[PDB]
DNA sequence: TTACCTC
DNA sequence: CCCAACTTGGATGATTTCTTCCAGTCCTGGTAA
RNA sequence: CCAAGAAAAGGACUGGAAGAAAUCAUCCAAGUUGGGGACUAUUUUCUGCCGUAUAGGCAG
């Protein structure tokens, strides 16, 4: 969100920021076997003309399908609601997601894939459109604190997840040889959850809490 | 073989016949034109910013009776079943759920960017960009950290 | 010697008598919708068995 | 320039 | 438009389920003296 | 400023040989579809002539 945020606002003189980021899930594929590392290594440092195999990893992959719905906010009073920036968001997005690439829609099918809404009520009504087979990821309520807590909130539901949450310090920002930035911390990994919501259930809740559970943020 | 390319700025490009066009050499009038029209475009994006490009390439084969077809292999542990396979080959998940076969993108883009004929001024055929010159079929370095090169 | 012989045979009958064709060996049926006894047939180049 | 080890 | 739609007695017996011999590799590690 | 940034799994194949599912066996009994009714309306095809002529051709 963040690095697509820093592109734009390279292209447009005025403040832009992003409140909140939501995500939907129309297509998951995941792809079996491993990938091959080039050979970057030399055999020997001299007098060899052999080149060898860092090492091998065993990871997981998959293939995506999915929309977004950005809420956008323009600190000044004067806002630019005109095509050349429409223009300007589809040069600042990404080409990099989740470490994989990132396309849009085919060009000979295309259609304008980057519309902007000022009006609840009319962005609503076109999502509740969206077939059923897909899922809205939406955040949870339930505090866990092992693993035998979530076994049974897994038990019990049928639509809650297990996702990572981001990250917990180890100690206080320090300045550190071999930093990339300014100032080094080590963490460990955040496990927490999340919740798996049918565009079925959303068409009957309303646009009232939509708006108000269905859109994610830091902090 | 026929190959027909579409741009993001309304252009078209089309090659009525592929299987004589030689890396050494001239092409054929109404191609060679091609590439000059197409070079500009690619350009301008390669160094220009704030330009939004984007590509689709079709191309098609005309085949045999029941002609074999060469897809991506996977990378695969041996089995231990005997009942799995030992040669295993990609597949790409079509939006009505079934499978179809595909090459892989880093497959398509080792083609791409095999350019560089540069290497100790005899072109010969060239070689995929690497940073020490390395050759594939022989097994071997061509731009050894012993020759500065 | 690539030999080969053809065998016709003709069979003259009575008004409605009854014909025995081969039979398929099948297990002991438990639906009571299938035939206990079933026969085997050909299918014509048209259709017809 | 040489070898030493995970159910 | 309008009114109806059916009870009953019943659903198998015999014995058998095969064989021969095979199961490929190769490049893809840190660490110490 | 996306567990950050870069990555060619490739090559060769020959599962073949033989074969017999049969014997019998019975769906029966009665039964009532039935009473009423405007396709012509604000629509166009009417009047003379040639000709033995409900033939066949022409002026309004």
């Amino acid at each position: 969100c963040h690095d697509y945020e820093r592109r734009l606002q390279s292209l447009i003189g005025q403040s832009v920021y992003f409140r909140g980021l939501a995500w939907y899930l129309g297509r998951y594929s995941l792809v079996t076997g491993k990938h091959l590392p080039e050979p970057s290594k030399s055999a020997d440092p001299k007098s060899v003309s052999a080149i060898r195999r860092p090492g091998l990893l065993d990871g997981r992959y998959c293939d995506l399908g999915m929309d977004l719905i950005i809420e956008v906010h323009i600190p000044t009073g004067g806002s630019l609601p005109f095509t050349t920036c429409l223009d300007l968001l589809r040069v600042a997005l990404p080409a990099r997601f989740a470490g994989g690439c990132l396309h849009p829609p085919s060009l000979y099918e295309e259609y304008n894939w980057c519309t902007v809404y000022q009006d609840k009520s009319t962005l609503f009504t076109v999502l509740s459109r969206l077939p059923r087979y897909g899922c809205w990821i939406y955040p949870s309520d339930a505090d866990l604190r092992s693993f035998e807590e979530l076994s049974e909130a897994l038990a019990l539901d049928r639509r809650l997840r297990p996702v990572a949450t981001g990250f917990v310090f180890l100690e206080e920002p320090v300045e550190r040889a071999g930093s990339i930035e300014g100032q080094h911390v080590y963490a460990e990994s955040a496990i927490g959850t999340a919740l798996c919501i049918n565009p079925v259930e959303m068409r009957l809740a309303g646009k009232k809490r939509f708006f108000g559970a269905g859109f994610w943020q830091l902090n | 073989t026929k190959i027909e390319i579409k741009t993001s700025l309304g252009s078209t490009y089309h090659i009525p016949d592929a299987r004589r066009l030689s890396w050494s050499g001239d092409w054929p009038e109404l191609e060679q034109k091609q590439l000059e029209q197409l070079t500009s475009e690619m350009a301008k994006a390669l160094s220009q910013p704030d330009i939004f490009w984007f590509a689709d390439v079709t191309a098609s084969l005309k085949t045999g009776f029941c002609q074999e077809i060469f897809p991506s292999q996977k990378f695969t542990e041996r089995p231990d079943d005997h009942s799995v396979a030992s040669r295993q080959l990609a597949t790409v998940e079509c939006s009505d759920g079934q499978l179809a076969a595909c090459i892989n993108p880093q497959k398509i883009g080792a083609a791409l960017q095999k350019i560089d004929d540069w290497w100790a001024n005899d072109a010969d055929l060239p070689l995929r960009v690497h940073e020490y010159g390395a050759n594939h079929e022989a097994l071997t370095a061509l731009r050894h950290p012993a020759t500065g090169q």
